[PDB]
C-alpha cells in the first residue's frame, strides 16, 4: 500500500517523461485515496492539475474538460485551469456553431 | 492551445 503522496510523485515521474497514461493511472490512485479521506499534504487541485492535462494530451477532451471543471470547483482562481477551461469551451461552441448551421 | 504544469 503505498500513501496519496507516493502515488502523486509516480505521478510527476511519469508526466515529466510524457507517459500521459501512466500519469493519468497514478494521480487517479492518488485522488481516489484522498476521496476516501487519507491523510496526506498533497491537494487534490494540484492533482487535477496534472490528471486534466494527461487525459487531454490522451485525446479525451469530454473528461479532460470535466477534471477541469472539478479543479475549478476546489480554487476558482487557478489560472492555467482557467485558461484550459476557456479553450475547451471554445471548441464545443464551434462544434455547436457546426451541428446548427448543417 | 490548453496548458499543463510546466
Ligand atoms: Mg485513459
Amino acid at each position: 500500500f503505498l500513501t496519496a503522496e507516493d502515488c502523486f510523485e509516480l505521478g510527476k515521474v511519469a508526466y515529466t517523461e510524457a507517459d500521459y497514461y501512466h500519469t493519468e493511472l497514478w494521480m487517479e490512485q492518488a485522488l481516489r485515496q484522498l476521496d476516501e479521506g487519507e491523510i496526506s499534504t498533497i491537494d487534490k487541485v494540484s492533482v487535477l492539475d496534472y490528471l486534466s492535462y494527461a487525459v487531454y494530451q490522451q485525446g479525451d477532451l469530454d473528461k479532460a474538460l470535466l477534471l477541469t471543471k472539478k479543479l475549478l470547483e476546489l480554487d476558482p482562481e487557478h489560472q492555467r485551469a482557467n485558461g484550459n477551461l476557456k479553450y475547451f469551451e471554445y471548441i464545443m461552441a464551434k462544434e455547436l456553431e457546426h451541428h446548427h448551421h448543417h | 492551445g490548453p496548458r499543463g504544469p510546466p
